[PDB]
DNA sequence: AGGTAGTCACAGCTGATTGCGCT
DNA sequence: GCGCAATCAGCTGTGACTACCT
């Protein structure tokens, strides 16, 4: 509250430092938790904090977590009660809980189970234990449109009433503003109305303890609740979804991002679920393997939310699909859920549990907050540092090596400002030489190399100069698949170029070296995804930027997610043996010739 | 950040020192103790962080021995003098045992070094070495225990230096050669302190800088299982690797194991 | 040509972060390393292409 | 500056007088290199000089540079002196006084360094080691606050004058409190044992103004260095000049004493360290300090942005702007790195190195940002009609030592403003002589 | 005296057309 | 002549740059 040095000091607020330091935790009045990792009780404190709060940074020594209303909702969703969490937080405080958190925790946890949402006979109902709250929200104008025709009293038994199916998102957004958040609990143990399927995973696909913890938190009291699980791409992500689908034992719907991720999910199901191919169906307008009458359906976005005319067969498939309940609707790459057309997808299908999986939950436009009510609370957030300490995740040695701007290019860079400077620092001759040197070194040491490069116009001359395979992106489907398939099991070729195509969950093979050049501006999601394509110092990835350009600021502002995850970006300013061998653009003649071909765009 | 620990094992066998005293020679046990104390004081003066330990071996057991001069040295010397007086004055010959318990003293030194290593802060490395001065004859009964001690010292990278006074010991030569220590036989006993300060005073890093006498001819004669005597040619079992002086139709050790 | 190669190398390899780093190195320790522990840590934290 | 640098600049007579105290010889010995100590110990019991070649042959050829450095340091400290050995050879033998005092300090002999301690019996108002440490820390914090200028710190006028003499603070106008200079900030950033030693060196340099014997002060300081913590000694047996120095040390917190007339004085932990962790540093440019005193808070806030202040914790963020501001204040990046390394928490000691390389590299790169542009005032000459004429003027300027930059290809040269007049006069004379 | 719908780049998807192959 | 695969139109997501009102 005091600003003697510009720092919020709370010395007087929390003086309960009785005896004496044995509790490795610090609380903040507004809200924050600081955890000391070098403590004998580190594991238990970490388990307690994960179940109640989401992390904000996990460096090697002092973790920092944040307390949010949705985190407390998730905590109270599990068997943890208000008294237990309060007494255990007071147990490990070392400073005393300020009287702004206990009131906040109490207010958040009081209104959890008052309002519930249920699905029955393809109808959405809102049920409340206390009848008074219904009259409390009756005067709200937005809610009154949901009922039709006005739902005079909907006398049952406990007071509940029907709501408009297509306006469920609006009421979900309103309820949290009304301090009456909705809960999505599916008691699949006793339904007797939904036709459960005979899916059963093979008893040979073992899972790691963190996956066990995530699943156990998903099923806390014998029921499944909608949530989000964040795991690295290299780690086991599809396995968690398959296990959840098997445990739910209901008709499963899987949504992917690309037309190739559906094949990935089908392969995962065929590998770890022992499901006959008749029940498995893929609905992506490619083979149409009779999706009508199926147990497990896999499809992708941008197909369930078409606002234009649809195919005749696809129309009938959608009509059939929108006439029955769904069990554990699984969404992949949940981070790009809050979109103009992707949000309505959850409103176009009916499901009991909505499970979202992703590796990079960070996104711009601050629309991640909407995901709290679109699907549910952030359930699990894996700790990447301890994950790679166990050896199951490759310990990637991050590097941020920059190159000076050549004199023939910096003049043009400072001369132009109307969006024409991207190619100038993208095609820096010094950065080109650094990339070529890294390629040659890691080919001499026999490491698989993936070079990410947006602005495919530059990538053309970047790849044809070295005469190496590249993926333009609008090429074809077979060519990309065959290139990626022969990239792994071929000693002759061990380096590929990707232009914004690998910025999603694909089937790229294991690689040890990743080099990114001229990516998007501040896409922390993109850089985190690119890093995820390497881990699965076993590996290491480099980022090349041009000094005294906007790319420096972009690289600085895009790595904050990874440093929050615990990674450190070493700065490399000199490359050993740069002049030992011959590289391209050795003389100034071709460097100044490059100016004409890089200014030859003239997109006017 | 460089910490050096020196453990000095003193062969305090009463029989050999009594014979030396009866010889009325210029060298006695008192002069040996004084030289050891001076060497310890020099080691402590070399650096502040240097740690010193002194263990005296006797027929009974091993004793942990640890105005105008340094205050800590004055306290250190008094404790060593009191301990050596208490050990020798209260030493009563009870039995026919005469061989020095050199192996037990080395084991205690290793345990003490292991204890001290843990107490060191993780920012510093505790370079440890053991110096042994030998006066009595070597004991062939403790061959296996001595070899185990040598291997344990080698595993933890602890130098073992031997300063033989009268009779060369093959066990000490093997310990010096295996662990990389320095083995030296004293030509003139009264000049012991000068030899200790000239040879064994520098640490391993400093020994590289200096020129030191070449290692003496180290022997590797093995000890028979049924005789506990050094031999050159003997029979060795192919299963348990036990060594026997004479051929036997059946291996005793393999018969013991079931 | 040969002169152009040397000119380009001089411009590139020492543009911003050498005109001061090289001068500092000329005014640096010069002698041997502090301890062997420092060298081991540096080798561990250095990249494979920087150790050749 | 270290002890060896100060000892090297002393006259031989002062060095000879210093060796008369056994404590001084031990302190000098412990400051020697590792190779030098072995040579001193080997020559401890020698009454005859040794040939220089014989001493040189002890060390191997590959390590001859270290041997030469050790020999040069020993010669500079005058521990041993070259002796004219008969036969044309040069013999090396230790100083007899130094050798005798070293043997007394090691083997024993003479009287104790202190007069006596049991003459007055137990102390009526004896303190404890934690109390002594608290008193020393409070005195040091008071001194450092007086360096800042807070009214809560009140010290003697002589201490303020000494600080002014050290250059840390300047008094532009009499009466008004002095202002701390950039050297004051650099000294504050220094480690406490380094700060104590620098202050003591300044005191020794300025002692001749107060008419105090350098040898006696150095001997007493070295004796205090080897004193046992928690054990008092008799004040008596010292000159009245040494009494003022003892009172100054008591004001500095090195030595505790209940009253000026008291016959007892208790050396503190600072006094012992005069002979020679709470900060956790994270890869995300965050400092977690386990401190409560305002001194460490100010020191950290000098080069970082404060975020949170828990009653027993300080959470700060090391940002580019804060480091740039601190460097503009006069603190170099190397000093910041050394300060962070010294105050490193014991947990960080496991990591090798203790400070993560990325943070140190980023700090160093931030330091280089301020001095990216180099500014050198001067006068440019570009009106050379002939190549030969340019070369002669360039050579003359180099002789005068005023040349800043030269370019023979375009016949361009830059001279210092001070040397511009000389070059102009030379050029005028050359044209007249032509 | 200080902030958001068009606009641009680069990818994705699905809904048709549309020339190419033939024991 | 029929059938399969290549191709484009239209719509959308992601991130960043830019011209008029409280
Ligand atoms: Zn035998
Ligand atoms: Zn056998």
């Amino acid at each position: 509250k005091v600003d003697e040095y510009g720092a919020k000091d709370y010395r007087l607020q929390m003086p309960l430092k009785d005896d004496h330091t044995s509790r490795p935790l610090w609380v903040a009045p507004d809200g924050h938790i600081f955890l000391e990792a070098f403590s004998p009780v580190y594991k238990y404190a970490q388990d307690f904090l994960v179940a109640i709060a989401e992390p904000v940074c996990r460096p090697t020594h002092v973790h920092e977590y944040k307390l949010t209303a949705y985190s407390l909702y998730a905590a109270v969703s599990v068997g943890l009660q208000t008294s237990d969490i309060t007494e255990y937080l007071r147990k490990l405080s070392k400073t005393g809980v300020p009287d702004g958190i206990m009131q906040f925790i109490k207010l958040c946890t009081v209104s959890y189970g008052k309002v519930k949402l249920v699905l029955k006979h393809n109808r959405y109902f809102v049920e409340s234990c206390h009848p008074d709250v219904i009259q409390h929200l009756l005067q709200d104008p937005v809610i009154r449109e949901c009922r039709l025709r006005n739902s005079e009293g909907e006398a049952t038994e406990t007071v509940s009433f029907e709501v408009k199916q297509e306006m469920i998102e609006e009421l979900q957004k309103r309820c949290i503003h009304l301090e009456y958040p909705l809960l999505a609990e599916y008691d699949f143990r006793n339904d007797s109305v939904n036709p459960d399927i005979n899916i059963d995973l093979k008893p040979t696909a073992v899972l790691r303890p963190y996956q066990e913890k995530s699943l156990r938190k998903m099923f806390g009291n014998g029921r499944a609740r909608s949530g989000v699980i964040v795991l690295p791409c290299g780690a086991g992500k599809s396995l968690v979804g398959v296990t959840a689908a098997c445990t739910v034992r209901k008709r499963c719907l899987v949504l992917g991002n690309s037309a190739v991720s559906v094949e990935q999910w089908k392969a995962q199901f065929k590998m770890w679920s022992t499901i006959d191919d008749s029940q498995i169906c893929r609905f992506t307008s490619d083979a149409k393997d009779k999706p009508i009458g199926c147990s497990v359906a896999i499809s992708t976005y941008s197909m369930l939310g078409h606002t234009t005319k649809r195919s005749w067969e696809a129309e009938r498939v959608m009509e059939w699909l929108k006439t029955q309940e769904w069990g554990l609707m699984i969404l992949d790459e949940v981070h790009t859920i809050p979109a103009k057309m992707f949000r309505r997808v959850l409103t176009i299908v009916q499901a009991h549990c909505k499970l979202g999986l992703t590796a990079t939950l960070v996104r711009e436009d601050d629309k991640i907050v909407d995901l709290n009510f679109l699907i549910g609370p952030k359930l699990y957030e894996a700790n990447w540092m301890e994950l790679q300490n166990n050896g199951y995740i490759a310990k990637v040695q991050c590097a941020e090596v920059w190159c000076p701007m050549s004199p023939e290019f910096y003049r043009e860079y400072v001369a132009i400002k109307t969006k024409k400077r991207i190619l100038l620092y993208t095609m820096n001759p010094n950065k080109f030489r650094a990339c070529q040197f890294l390629i040659k070194f890691h080919e001499r040491r026999n490491d698989k190399i993936i070079v990410f490069a947006d602005n495919v116009f530059a990538l053309k001359e970047y790849a044809i100069r070295l005469n190496k395979p590249y993926i333009y992106g609008p090429t074809s489907q077979g060519e990309r698949m065959q290139i990626l398939q022969n990239f792994k099991h071929n000693p002759k070729i061990n380096t590929i170029f990707i232009s914004k195509v690998g910025d999603t969950s694909f089937d790229l093979p294991e690689a040890n070296v990743l080099i990114q050049i001229s990516s998007h501006g501040g896409s922390r999601r993109q850089e985190a995804q690119r890093l995820g394509r390497v881990l699965r110092y076993n590996a290491f990835f480099y980022s090349l930027v041009s000094q005294d350009t906007q790319e420096m600021a972009y690289s600085t502002k895009r790595q904050r997610f990874l440093v929050d995850q615990g990674y450190s970006f070493k700065v490399i300013t000199k490359l050993a043996g740069m002049e030992e061998e011959d590289l391209a653009f050795s003389t100034k003649e071709e460097q100044q010739q490059l100016l004409q071909k890089v200014l030859a765009a003239t997109d006017l | 950040d460089e910490l050096n620990l020196l453990v000095i094992v003193v062969d305090a066998n009463p029989i050999w020192w009594g014979k030396q005293a009866l010889k009325e020679s210029q060298f006695t046990l008192s002069k040996c103790i004084d030289a050891v104390m001076v060497l310890g004081n020099s080691h402590l003066f070399m650096n502040r962080s240097n740690k010193l330990a002194v263990i005296a071996s006797h027929i009974q057991e091993s004793r942990f021995l640890y105005d105008g001069k340094y205050e800590l040295l004055t306290s250190a010397n008094e404790v060593i003098v009191e301990e050596i007086k208490d050990l020798m004055t209260k030493s009563d010959i009870k039995g026919q045992h005469t061989e020095t318990l050199l192996a037990g003293s080395l084991a205690k030194a290793l345990c003490y070094i292991h204890r001290m290593n843990k107490e060191v802060k993780d920012n510093q490395e505790m370079k440890s070495r053991i110096l042994v001065i030998k006066a009595a004859e070597d004991s062939a009964l403790q061959y296996m225990n001595f070899m185990n001690v040598i291997f344990a010292a080698q595993k933890q990278n602890i130098l073992i230096d031997a300063c033989v006074l009268d009779s060369d010991s093959g066990l000490l030569q093997q310990a010096c050669d295996i662990t990389g220590g320095l083995y030296l036989k004293v030509p003139q006993m009264p000049s012991l302190l000068q030899y200790l300060l000239w040879v064994f005073l520098p640490d391993q890093d400093q020994r590289s800088q200096l020129i030191l006498p070449p290692p003496v001819h180290v022997d590797y004669r093995a000890a028979c299982f049924c005789h506990r005597n050094l031999i050159e040619i003997g029979y060795v079992c192919s299963v348990c690797l036990s060594i026997f002086c004479n051929f036997s139709p059946i291996c005793t050790t393999c018969e013991t194991a079931f | 040509g040969t002169s152009s190669q040397a000119e380009a190398a001089r411009i590139l390899a020492a543009s911003w972060p050498q005109n001061r780093e090289d001068e500092e190195k000329q005014k640096l320790k010069g002698g041997p390393k502090k301890t062997k522990r420092e060298k081991k840590a540096a080798a561990s934290h250095l990249f494979p292409f920087e150790k050749l | 500056r270290n002890l060896q640098e100060f000892l090297g600049g002393l006259s031989p007579g002062v060095l000879d007088r210093l060796y008369g105290h056994p404590a001084t010889c031990l302190a000098v010995f412990r400051e020697l290199p590792s190779l030098a100590k072995n040579w001193v110990m080997r020559m401890l019991f020698l009454e005859q000089p040794l040939p220089q070649a014989a001493v040189a042959l002890w060390v191997k050829k590959e390590f001859s540079k270290a041997q030469e450095e050790s020999t040069g340091l020993l010669s500079g400290l005058r521990i041993w002196h070259t002796q004219l050995l008969p036969g044309g050879l040069q013999g090396l033998i230790l100083n007899p006084i130094f050798r005798q005092n070293l043997r007394i300090a090691l083997l024993g002999g003479g009287k104790a360094w202190s007069d006596d301690t049991s003459q007055l019996g137990p102390d009526k108002h004896a303190r404890d080691v934690p109390s002594l440490d608290k008193y020393a820390e409070e005195r040091w914090e008071v001194v450092l606050h007086f360096m800042v200028g807070s009214p809560s710190a009140a010290v003697s006028q002589d201490l303020a004058q000494l600080l002014s003499q050290a250059g840390l603070m300047k008094s532009t106008e009499p009466g008004e409190p002095p202002c701390i200079t950039s050297a004051g900030f650099q000294f504050l950033l220094l480690d406490t044992p380094a700060q104590l030693w620098y202050f003591m060196l300044q005191y020794l340099q300025t002692a001749q103004s107060r008419g105090m014997d350098l040898v006696e002060i150095l001997s007493f300081l070295f004796q205090l260095s080897f004193s046992t913590l928690g054990k008092d000694y008799s004040v008596e047996g010292m000159s009245d000049s040494l009494l003022n120095f003892l009172q100054h040390l008591r004001e500095f917190g090195l030595v505790f004493q209940r009253k000026r007339k008291s016959r007892r004085y208790y050396p503190t932990r600072l006094a012992i360290n005069l002979s020679s962790g709470f900060i956790v540093v994270e890869t995300n440019y965050r400092l977690y300090a386990y401190t409560e005193s305002e001194l460490q808070i100010a020191l950290i806030a000098l080069f970082s942005e404060m975020l949170y202040r828990f009653p027993n914790m300080v959470v700060a963020q090391v940002t580019r702007e804060s480091v740039q501001q601190a460097i503009a204040s006069g603190i170099t990046a190397q000093q910041i790195i050394h300060f962070l390394r010294t105050r490193a928490h014991p947990v960080m000691l496991k990591q090798t190195p203790v400070l993560p390389p990325t943070i140190t590299d980023q700090i160093r790169l931030w330091e280089l940002e301020r001095d990216r542009l180099r500014f050198t005032e001067g006068v440019l000459y570009n009106q050379f009609l002939s190549q030969v004429d340019f070369e002669l003027l360039l050579a003359h300027a180099r002789e005068l030592g005023v040349l800043v930059f030269e370019n023979s290809a375009k016949r361009l040269m830059v001279v210092t403003p001070a040397g511009h007049s000389d070059v102009k006069r030379f050029w005028k004379r050359q044209k007249h002589s032509s």
